[PDB]
């Protein structure tokens, strides 16, 4: 401080900025047949 | 809401396919030969 004042940058112009955000709040309700996963059709793997 | 077991689509009909007019093997007239090898000399023939 000299006097007391401080030298500081003081904006004399100005724009506007747009700044984008993409935050998720969903995804794919993935859904899995257990049973036609492991074994197909085959009886003999359904079975065990 | 209950999603049930997966069903496939079952077979309408079945198809077989083979090479046709393929002579017999004769396995039986090389087992059968009276010149039997020792298995020190074991004889060996292929079939294809
Ligand atoms: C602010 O900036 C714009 C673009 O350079 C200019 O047209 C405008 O005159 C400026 N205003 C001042 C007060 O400097």
């Amino acid at each position: 401080s000299v006097g007391g004042l401080y030298e500081i940058k003081i904006p004399t112009n100005f724009t506007i900025v747009g700044q984008e955000e993409f935050i998720q709040t969903n995804s794919p309700k993935v859904t899995i047949d257990c049973s036609l996963f492991v074994c197909s059709n085959y009886a003999a793997c359904h079975d065990l | 809401v209950y999603d049930l077991s997966g069903f496939t689509v079952k077979p309408v009909a079945t198809v077989h396919r083979r090479i046709p007019d393929l002579p017999d093997c004769d396995i039986d007239k090389w087992l059968n030969n009276f010149n039997v090898p020792s298995p020190l000399n074991w004889e060996r023939k292929i079939f294809s």
